[PDB]
């Protein structure tokens, strides 16, 4: 009879609900609803939960969908849960607590895959010590035109070398570079001043970027 | 040009996530009597699915099959009457997932009763559910009392009422 | 039990669906019996609840580190006022 | 005498169409941004079942009009009439007379959310309705329709059919058995002609096929790009940031979503369409087959004498 | 209910959009808006009709056994009740006939 | 925390533009006979509005 | 610059919190706090 709901949601607000309900044995049947209580603006991350002693019923939520009823005095009180049972499942389907007779098309089964497997083929790494590291990158009108092909492909070479002004990764995520494969790799390697890499970008259009080099 | 990811071993006839060469999926792997010419390995149907596909290191061919799904059902009374109910997995058979096969698919939670009753709530191929003296009892649904009319060659039947 | 109001919507005769964190129903609830790792995860909410009468608890400690090194919050409730501090 | 074969479509196949598997296969990411377009996967999913159901209820009220199941008496003589050709066959396991075998015989998408619903009724008990039809309307003649079945020998239903089109039954009862020469005949030319020409079964077909085709494009339009750089969803989610991620699949989404509705509108076309064949073919059965009619041109060509009919695949001959 | 839909915008307000956002960055969010709004009533306008049309054919079928029932005795087999027909008598209904 | 802008008259039975907390729209305000808990501000029907 | 409010309307409107972060940054390093700008601030030193 002393329902305390806490939540710590970065939607960074904490959030406190209570009900004071009669009591005559332990957690009994109904739909009491409780009341959020206060809404504190704190703002730092939360991990553990203790009760102070001058009875400890720690139960653990999870991300679920319910079906609540409304009265005419805006209270709650029935819900129903949309992953219990398939009746219930059918009760949030049609959005009604009462099911006629009938059969209601609900959910779909799907078997989770339980296994994950990569066959990637074997062992030759790509050359990037000789795009990166060689002492000479020429120029922008003649730009050197690398060909990488049948070769494991390392990236983390390109992240062991100095920080970079612009790392930018355009088609690809790149932090997802290493899981995807590809067909044929161009390295494309050059010397430009500082403020003409902004206009170094597809879809992008500047004097230096048609007179010089255009991706 | 693949990146650093160890292989891991193949397995067969499983629902898995494969990764094949940057094709990801998931599907069932099984044996593909299918003859790919040397060329290459994606296989693809008519669906526009990547049906097969050859696996690299050992060249032999594998039929990709989409993972076991369908709709699920639920067959039930008024609430008032009653909370049980069934549940059919349509399309499904009952090996995948009171465990009865239909030809919709596979019903769980009804007892299959021989006799055969009027339809009272619709299942598939012939078969209906109902609630009876208490439990869901799924039949074959019976079209209508059987009725032999005396046909002869010299008898007919005249009404002496009305209603 | 765990049945909360998500937010300050007055609705009457109506049947509202809510996807939210909430406890699910007739689940397994840990009671614990405290005679006079001591800690528990406080994961996506945590849902209290008491009998006593006489006042017995009187308030709550959430946390990270449960040191100085990272911000605590500790709420007591005592006979006249609540007091919530973040310190 | 001339018997005349019409063909009357029924029920269409019923499809089951998973909104949530056919935009964004198993990716929750897809499914997030499928949430917020609004209540289009359940409109979508309301539509299909009521056709369903509007299916099913189109074949029973084709074929369920009789209530009491009757059987031909084992002795099959009828003043010289054979109704073998349209009577069921006990030797063969499926019950069906050879007219309705020739028809049955003459007349993946899966893997996207895209299901097929087995009918309610199987052409087991359609035939057996047909059966009862057959057995009401040869033993009784129209008597089963409008209340009790009343016994009647075949050729004092033939002469007072002869009466209902203003011919009096000495010309039956005199011309018997040149009577049921030309019915014989003209039952055994039934089955010959349905075998020769297959314009006769082209409607029923011409429904499958429809419904298979609208099933194939919706496949295929899987595979349109839609202004994404990808039409597979994975791709795009382990090859892109979540940003960029969420425009692709918004416009895969808008493209699936048009595909889908497009679909179901057909659907519910076309099941008008078929909803009007059966209620044409429900009062066909309930005034050629349970009676007599003076409709012109409505039961056949000619002065009607009486009216058979034979289950199909999808529809009624 | 589709009022409510974000479409892909932000906020499904359009006062809000225009509060907060500013005119070139907000013309796009209400483009989402108006063609999800649009296809809503197409949608609706779409299905209304079909059904219209499905209550044109229940008229036309009331009609024709007003006509035949009512205004007369029937000869056809199951169109005016189940047995050989006498007569009709309508009645009216919420938005139908009896 | 809303703003300078001050706090009109209330005025009822008319069509008036009414800004309550952030929340714009137009229409007539009329004494309400539901009874809300302490804590809403909102009310909302079946129909989401 | 104003992003997500636009400028004018800050006075009529009302939001249910303000948060005020304060650092110091160079004068061209202004542009890179912003939301769709990359940089080095916006990446290791404070990201929108
Ligand atoms: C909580 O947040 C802090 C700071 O955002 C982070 O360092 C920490 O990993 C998070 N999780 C836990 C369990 O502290
Ligand atoms: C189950 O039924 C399906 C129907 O398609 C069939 O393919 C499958 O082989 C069956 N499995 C067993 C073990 O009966
Ligand atoms: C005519 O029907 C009766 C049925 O009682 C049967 O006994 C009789 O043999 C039939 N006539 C012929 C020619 O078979
Ligand atoms: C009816 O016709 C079939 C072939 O069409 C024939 O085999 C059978 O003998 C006929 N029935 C009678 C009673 O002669």
């Amino acid at each position: 009879k002393n329902l305390r709901e806490f939540v710590f949601k970065n939607i960074f607000k904490i959030y406190s609900k209570h009900t004071p309900i009669n009591l005559e044995r332990d957690l009994p049947q109904g739909f009491s609803a409780l009341e959020p209580l206060v809404d504190l603006p704190i703002g730092i991350n939360i991990t553990r939960f203790q009760t102070l002693l001058a009875a400890y019923y720690v139960g653990y939520l999870q991300p679920r969908t319910f079906l609540l009823k409304y009265n005419e005095n805006g209270t709650i009180t029935d819900a129903v849960d949309c992953a219990l049972d398939p009746l219930s499942e059918t009760k949030c389907t049609l959005k009604s607590f009462t099911v006629e007779k009938g059969i209601y098309q609900t959910s779909n089964f799907r078997v989770q895959p339980t296994e994950s497997i990569v066959r990637f083929p074997i062992t030759n790494l790509c050359p990037f010590h000789e795009v990166f590291n060689a002492t000479t990158f020429a120029s922008v009108y003649a730009w050197n035109r690398k060909r990488i092909s049948n070769c494991v492909a390392d990236y983390s070479v390109i992240y062991n070398f100095a920080p970079f002004f612009a790392f930018k990764c355009y088609g690809v995520s790149p932090t997802k570079l290493n899981d995807l494969c590809f067909t044929n790799v161009y390295a494309d390697s050059f010397v430009i001043r500082g403020n003409e890499v902004s206009q170094i970008a597809p879809g992008q259009t500047g004097n230096i970027a048609d007179y010089n080099y255009k991706l | 040009v693949c990146g650093p990811k160890k292989s891991t071993n193949l397995v067969k006839n499983k629902c898995v996530n494969f990764n094949f060469n940057g094709l990801t999926g998931t599907g069932v792997l099984t044996e593909s009597n299918k003859k790919f010419l040397p060329f290459q390995q994606f296989g693809r149907d008519i669906a526009d699915t990547t049906d097969a596909v050859r696996d690299p290191q050992t060249l032999e061919i594998l039929d990709i099959t989409p993972c076991s799904f369908g709709g699920v059902s639920v067959i039930t009374p008024g609430t008032n009457t009653s909370n049980q109910v069934a549940v059919l997995y349509q399309g499904v058979n009952c090996t995948e997932v009171n465990v009865f096969q239909t030809r919709a698919g596979c019903l769980i939670g009804a007892e299959y009763v021989n006799n055969s009753y009027e339809c009272d709530i619709p299942i598939g191929a012939g078969i209906c559910a109902s609630y009876q003296t208490q439990s869901i009892i799924a039949y074959t649904m019976s079209l209508g009392a059987e009725n032999s009319v005396a046909y002869s060659n010299n008898s007919i039947a005249i009404p002496t009422n009305f209603t | 039990r765990g049945v909360y109001y998500p937010d300050k919507v007055f609705r009457s005769s109506v049947l509202h669906s809510t996807q939210d964190l909430f406890l699910p129903f007739f689940s397994n609830v840990t009671w614990f019996h405290a005679i006079h790792n001591p800690a528990l995860p406080f994961n996506d909410g945590v849902y209290f609840a008491s009998t006593e009468k006489s006042n017995i608890i009187r308030g709550w400690i959430f946390g990270t580190t449960l040191d100085s090194k990272t911000q605590s919050l500790l709420i007591v409730n005592n006979a006249t006022n609540v007091v919530i501090k973040v310190c | 005498i001339s018997v005349t074969t019409e063909i009357l479509p029924v029920s269409m196949t019923k499809t089951s169409v998973d909104c949530t598997m056919y935009i964004c296969g198993d990716s929750t990411e897809c499914s997030n941004l499928l949430l917020q377009y609004g209540s289009f996967c359940t409109q979508l999913k309301r539509a299909l079942t009521g056709i369903a159901v509007e299916q099913d209820k189109n074949t029973q009220e084709v074929f369920a009009q009789v209530k009491q199941i009757y059987k031909t008496p084992p002795i099959k003589y009828f003043g010289g009439f054979n109704f073998s050709q349209i009577l069921p066959d006990p030797s063969k396991p499926s019950k069906r007379s050879p007219i309705e075998d020739l028809l049955f015989n003459k007349v993946a998408q899966k893997f996207n959310g895209l299901t097929v619903l087995p009918p309610l009724l199987t052409d087991e008990m359609i035939a057996q309705y047909t059966s009862a039809l057959l057995a009401g309307t040869i033993t009784s003649g129209w008597t089963f329709g409008a209340g009790p079945a009343l016994q009647i020998p075949f050729p004092m239903q033939m002469a007072y059919r002869f009466n209902g089109i203003g011919v009096t039954q000495n010309v039956l009862y005199e011309n018997q058995k040149l009577i049921a020469n030309q019915f014989n005949s003209a039952i055994g030319k039934i089955q010959d002609s349905l075998s020769s020409t297959p314009s006769a079964l082209g409607k029923l077909q011409d429904v499958v096929n429809h419904n298979a085709q609208a099933l194939n494009t919706l496949v295929k339009q899987l595979s349109s790009k839609f202004g994404a750089i990808s039409s597979v969803l994975n791709d795009i989610l382990s090859r892109l940031d979540p940003p960029e991620a969420e425009v692709q699949i918004d416009r895969l989404i808008t493209g699936r979503l048009q595909s889908l509705q497009t679909y179901v509108t057909q659907q519910l076309i076309r099941a008008a369409e078929i909803r009007a064949s059966a209620n044409l073919a429900a009062t066909k059965m309930s005034e050629c087959v349970l009676g007599q009619s003076k409709r012109v041109d409505f039961c056949g060509k000619g002065y009607h004498l009486m009216s058979f009919p034979q289950s199909a695949p999808h529809g009624v001959v």
